[PDB]
C-alpha cells in the first residue's frame, strides 16, 4: 500500500496481522555509490549519527547498504505510530543532530566495522570482489567505507551529504508489521518535515572482468569468491539469475545433509573433500548484479580443483540442466525469497531498497507466479547470455597459492 | 573433428594461391611455356 | 638439385604458412600475457 | 580430481606441461629447451624416414644418399630436414648452454 | 659457492686498510650501481643464491616486516623482469637503503654451521 | 563386475522355487567345497574383490571385531600361498563358520548408491 504525502515523500506499508512485530524506518538512497573516494563512509556516518538518537523505548538502527541508507525503529504493533513520529523528527532535525554531534565517537565506532568488514574474511572477499568488479566507479567503495576516508570525515561533509540526498524526492517512509496505514501516515506527515530537492542522478558502473588476490599465508583456509556479471533489480532475468544461483545452491562439508544435497558440485567436492564450504549468490544493485559463489577451502592444495570443477558445473548451466535442477533451484528461490520477507524488519528493508531503486516492489505472490513461469530452457538461454564465456571478477585471502592466475578460470568458461 | 576437414581449407587455399602466383611469377620460364619453341 | 623447383615453391608454401602462424602466435601470446604484463601489486604493511 | 591429475598418464603430462609452475619472469631463452626436444623429435622423424631409404653398404651410402635426393618422392625434403635440422639442433643447444 | 664468511673475511681485510679502502670503495660503489639491480627495486641481499640450507635457515629466521618487505621487492623485481621495464630514478633503491639486512642472520647460520662442523672434528 | 545386489537377487530368485532350489544347493555346497578357499582359512566374503568404492566403503564399515577377524584371516591365506600348505581339515574354515558377514553391509552400500543414482537422474 502506498500513499505520497505532503513533501511528496512516498510511504510504502506491507501490514500483516500476522506479524509478530512492527517496524517503521526512513531511508534516503545515496548508499556508498553516491560517494566517492575522499569522502566515502560519510552516508555510513551519517547514518549512524541520526540512528544514535534517542529511542524513546523503541529500536533504532542504521541500515548503511550499498546504495541506499536509512534508520529503522522496530517496535512492539501498538507502539508503531509513536516510532513513526521518532523517526520523522529523527529526520526533520538531522542537520541540526548532525551539527550539533560530537563525531569522534561515531568514527571510532565505523572505523571499528570498516575493519570487522576488512576481518571476517567472506566480507573481505565480497568487498574486495565488489570493489574490482566496479572499479573506476562509485560502486566499488566499501559500503561502510575505509579506515582511511572514515577519520577524515567531518560535520561539513555529512551535512553537504544530507542536504544533497535526504530530500522528499530521494526519501521512502516504508513500514510493516500489524497496524492501520492511514494512522501512520497521518503521524508521519503530521511529523515529517525535510528539505525539497530533486532526486540525485545515480552514478554509473560497469562490470570489468578482473582479479585481486590479498594473500595471506598465516589464515587456515582459502576464501575466494568468482563471479560474473549478474542481474540488477530492474532486471526480468532478477529471478532467472536467482533461480540460476540456486542450481548450485549452497554446501558446508560438516553439515549432515552435506552428503545428500542435491546440486552435483556438492556430490563432487566431496569425493575428495575439495572444498570445506561454498554458497552461490545472485547480488542485484539497483542496475547492475554480481553473479557466482563464495567458497571456503581448507585444504590449501585443491582451490585449483575446486575453481575447476565449480566453472565446469557453472558450463553445464547452458547445457546439460535437467528439469529436476530446475525445479528445485524454482523450489529453492521461492522459499529463500519467502524467508527472506518474514521478519518485520528484513520487510521494511525491502521495501524501501525496492521502492527507492525500482520504484515498484512485486509482491510475494507475484514474485512466485513470475518464477513458477521459468523452464529449463529460459535457465539454459539466460546461462549462454550472462554465464557462458562471460568475464569473471575473481577474489582471494589465504593461502591462495593453489589458485592459478586469472586465464586459467577464464578459460574454464567456455570448455564444453 | 572439424579440424581435420577444416585443415583441407587451409591447406587448399595457400596451394592454390601459391600454385597460381608462382606459374604467373614463372610463366616465362617453366617448361609448359617453353616447349612450344622446340617442338 | 632436380629438386630446386619443387623445393622452393614448396619454400614459399612453407613461409606463407610458418609466417601467418608466428604472427598468429606473436598476437596470441601477447593477448593471453596481457593479463600479467598488466599486474599492479600493493604492500601496505602497518 | 580432474582427468588431467587423477590419471597417472596424464599426471605426468600435466606436471610438465599444463601445470609445471614455471617463474613468471623467464626470457625466451627458456623456450630453447622446447625446441631441443623438437629438434630431437625432428632428427628422429626425418631420421627414421631416412632409413627407410638408406644403403648402410660403403658401396652404397651415397648412391642410397642420392637415391634419396632423386628417387624417393619427398626424399630431398626428408634429406634436407634430417641436415640442417641437425645444424639447428646444434645451434639450439649451444643457445642452451 | 663462497661463503658470507669468507665474503665479509675478505672485504674486511680490505676495508681496515686505507689504501686498499680509498682505491676500492669508490670501485665497488661504482660496480653496484652498474649492476643495475636497484634500479629493479632489488637490494643485494634479494640476489643472494638461497637455494642452500645455510641461506634458506637464514631467511626462516628473519622478522615478519623484513620478510614481507623482501618478498615485495622479489616480487616487484620479477614484474619488472616480465615486463621489460624498470623503475624510475625517483622509485629505484638508493644506495642508503641498500642496507645489508640479511648479512648477519647468514653470518649466524655459518657461524653454528662451522662451530658444528668444528666440534664433529674436536 | 557384478553388483551384489544383481547376486542375491538372482540367488533368491532361484532359492524361492523348490524345485530350482533343491537340484542347486546341493551343487552350491559342493562347488564351495571344492572351491579350495576354505582350507586357506578363508571366509567367502573374503574372496570378494575389494578394489571398488562400493566394496572399499562395506569394508570401512566392518565393525571392529569383524574386521580384525578379517585381517587375521587374510593374513593367514597369504601365509599359507606363501609356504604352499594348507590348513589341516580340523582347522579349515568349516561351512558353517563361512557366515557372510560381509554381505549385509555389500548391500547398504549397493543401496546407498543405486539410490543416489536414482535420484540423480529423477
Ligand atoms: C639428436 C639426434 C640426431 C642428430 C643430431 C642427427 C644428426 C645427423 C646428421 C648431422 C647427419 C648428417 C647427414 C648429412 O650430412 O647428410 C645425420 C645422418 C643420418 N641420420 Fe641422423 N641425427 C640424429 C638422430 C637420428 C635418428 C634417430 C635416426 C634414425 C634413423 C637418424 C638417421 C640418420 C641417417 C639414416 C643418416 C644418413 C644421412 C643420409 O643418408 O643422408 N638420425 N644425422
Amino acid at each position: 500500500k502506498y500513499t505520497t504525502l505532503s513533501n511528496g515523500v512516498t510511504v510504502a506499508t506491507e501490514t500483516n496481522p500476522a506479524a509478530k512485530t512492527s517496524s517503521v524506518g526512513l531511508f534516503f538512497g545515496a548508499g556508498s555509490r553516491s560517494e566517492h573516494s575522499h569522502s566515502n563512509g560519510i552516508s555510513a556516518l551519517t547514518t549512524n549519527v541520526l540512528a544514535s538518537q534517542s529511542a524513546k523505548g523503541s529500536l533504532l538502527t542504521a541500515k548503511n547498504d550499498r546504495e541506499f541508507n536509512g534508520i529503522i525503529a522496530q517496535t512492539t504493533n501498538d507502539n508503531i505510530t509513536e516510532a513513526g513520529k521518532l523517526i520523522a523528527s529523527i529526520a526533520s532535525n538531522a542537520v541540526d543532530i548532525v551539527e550539533k554531534t560530537d563525531l569522534t565517537k561515531h568514527k571510532q565506532y565505523l572505523s571499528a566495522q570498516a575493519s570487522a568488514v576488512e576481518a571476517d574474511p567472506k566480507s573481505k572477499v565480497l568487498s574486495h570482489l565488489y570493489s574490482s568488479a566496479f572499479q573506476g566507479y562509485s560502486l566499488a567503495l566499501p559500503t561502510l567505507g575505509t579506515t582511511e576516508s572514515v577519520e577524515n570525515l567531518e560535520n561539513q561533509d555529512s551535512l553537504r551529504h544530507l542536504a544533497k540526498h535526504l530530500v522528499n524526492n530521494n526519501t521512502v517512509i516504508a513500514a510493516s508489521g500489524n497496524f492501520d496505514h492511514d494512522k501512520l501516515a497521518d503521524a508521519i506527515e503530521a511529523n515529517l518535515k525535510i528539505a525539497e530537492g530533486v532526486k540525485p542522478e545515480i552514478k554509473p558502473a560497469s562490470f570489468l572482468g578482473s582479479e585481486v588476490r590479498m594473500r595471506d599465508d598465516t589464515l587456515p583456509k582459502a576464501y575466494i569468491s568468482i563471479a560474473v556479471h549478474g542481474e540488477g533489480l530492474n532486471s526480468p532475468n532478477y529471478y532467472l539469475a536467482k533461480v540460476a544461483a540456486a542450481i548450485y545452491g549452497d554446501f558446508y562439508l560438516h553439515s549432515t545433509i552435506a552428503k545428500f544435497t542435491s546440486p552435483k558440485l556438492a556430490s563432487i567436492v566431496q569425493e575428495y573433500n575439495i572444498v570445506e564450504s561454498y554458497n552461490h549468490y545472485s547480488k542485484s544493485f539497483s542496475d547492475t548484479g554480481i553473479w557466482g559463489y563464495y567458497a571456503e577451502i581448507a585444504d590449501k592444495f585443491t582451490v585449483d580443483d575446486f575453481t575447476h570443477f565449480s566453472l565446469k558445473e557453472w558450463n553445464r548451466l547452458s547445457i546439460s540442466i535437467s528439469e529436476a535442477e530446475v525445479a528445485r533451484a524454482k523450489a529453492q528461490v521461492k522459499t529463500a525469497l519467502a524467508k527472506e520477507l518474514a521478519n518485520s524488519f528484513a520487510v521494511t528493508s525491502d521495501i524501501a531498497e525496492k521502492v527507492l531503486l525500482v520504484g515498484h516492489r512485486q509482491s510475494l505472490r507475484e514474485a512466485f507466479e513470475k518464477i513458477d513461469a521459468i523452464k529449463v530452457n529460459d535457465v539454459k538461454e539466460w546461462g549462454k547470455s550472462k554465464v557462458w564465456d562471460r568475464d569473471i571478477v575473481i577474489s582471494g585471502t589465504g593461502l591462495i597459492e593453489d589458485l592459478l592466475d586469472y586465464n586459467r578460470n577464464r578459460n574454464e568458461m567456455a570448455m564444453m | 573433428a572439424t579440424i581435420f576437414g577444416g585443415a583441407f581449407a587451409f591447406q587448399g587455399f595457400f596451394d592454390v594461391a601459391v600454385n597460381k602466383w608462382w606459374e604467373e611469377h614463372n610463366k616465362a620460364k617453366l617448361w609448359k611455356n617453353v616447349k612450344g619453341k622446340f617442338l | 638439385e632436380p629438386e630446386h623447383d619443387d623445393r622452393k615453391k614448396w619454400g614459399l608454401k612453407a613461409l606463407v604458412v610458418l609466417s601467418s602462424l608466428y604472427l598468429l602466435s606473436i598476437w596470441v601470446k601477447r593477448f593471453k600475457w596481457t593479463p600479467i604484463k598488466n599486474r599492479k601489486f600493493r604492500f601496505d604493511p602497518p | 580430481m580432474p582427468t588431467r591429475k587423477s590419471n597417472t598418464y596424464l599426471s605426468l603430462v600435466n606436471s610438465y606441461l599444463i601445470d609445471s609452475p614455471q617463474p613468471s619472469s623467464i626470457n625466451y631463452w627458456w623456450n630453447l629447451g622446447s625446441l631441443l626436444g623438437l629438434c630431437l623429435v625432428i632428427q628422429i622423424a626425418s631420421g627414421v624416414f631416412l632409413a627407410m631409404h638408406y644403403s648402410s653398404n660403403i658401396e652404397l651410402a651415397f648412391d642410397s644418399v642420392e637415391h634419396i635426393m632423386r628417387d624417393v618422392n619427398a626424399g630431398w625434403l626428408i634429406r634436407y630436414i634430417h641436415a640442417n635440422g641437425a645444424s639447428f639442433f646444434f645451434i639450439c643447444m649451444y643457445l642452451h648452454i | 659457492v663462497q661463503s658470507m664468511t669468507s665474503v665479509v673475511k675478505a672485504a674486511n681485510f680490505i676495508l681496515a686498510r686505507p689504501t686498499l679502502s680509498k682505491i676500492i670503495t669508490p670501485l665497488a660503489q661504482k660496480f653496484t650501481a652498474y649492476a643495475g639491480y636497484r634500479e629493479m627495486g632489488l637490494k643485494f641481499n634479494d640476489l643472494l643464491l638461497e637455494e642452500t640450507p645455510i641461506m634458506q635457515t637464514a631467511i626462516k629466521r628473519l622478522p615478519s616486516e623484513l620478510n614481507y618487505s623482501r618478498n615485495f621487492r622479489i616480487l616487484t623485481a620479477h614484474q619488472l623482469a616480465l615486463s621489460h621495464q624498470l623503475l624510475p630514478a625517483e622509485k629505484a633503491v638508493k644506495p642508503e637503503e641498500d642496507d645489508n639486512y640479511l648479512i648477519p642472520y647468514i653470518l649466524e647460520a655459518e657461524k653454528e654451521a662451522f662451530e658444528k662442523a668444528e666440534l664433529d672434528n674436536i
